[PDB]
């Protein structure tokens, strides 16, 4: 098992101006250790479709080229103004990914709860990533 | 349950 972890922070996250099915997209990340196979994660601050139109959607996906199907489990949660992890939500198991092959969940956080500064989870307006891999 | 966006 591979284990590796990234954090990822979306700055002015109120201001992002991507419409439905629009992606803001993360730096390439590495599994490092044998393959390097390499890594990006995908957010839709206003959803994928009409299903998900009140929701972030957040997915996980392998950029690079392996030498078989690659089995990985993951997380992903969000960093609050404390810096403790919630709202959470994991792959109940590993999903299998060729490169170009995306996993995650369309509805990750209602955006309404998410922008509520009430909630913590925008500190400075900014939305902190904490996504964590197991390559199986 | 995940999901994708591709086949």
């Amino acid at each position: 098992v591979v284990k590796f972890s990234y954090m990822w922070t979306i700055n002015n996250f109120s201001f992002c101006r991507e419409k439905m099915g629009e992606v803001i997209k993360s730096s390439t990340f590495s599994s490092g250790a044998n393959d390097k196979l390499k890594w990006c994660l995908r957010v839709n601050p206003k959803g994928l479709d009409e299903e998900s139109k009140d929701y972030l959607s957040l997915y996980l996906l392998l950029v690079s080229c392996p030498k078989s199907e690659v089995r990985a489990k993951f997380k992903f949660s969000i960093l609050n103004a404390k810096g403790e992890e919630t709202k959470a939500m994991e792959s109940q198991r590993a999903y299998r990914f060729v490169q170009g092959k995306d996993w995650g969940f369309k509805k990750f956080i209602r955006r309404d709860f998410l922008l509520d500064e009430a909630n913590g989870l925008l500190p400075d307006d900014k939305l902190t990533l904490f996504c964590e891999v197991s390559v199986v | 349950k995940a999901d994708t966006t591709t086949p």
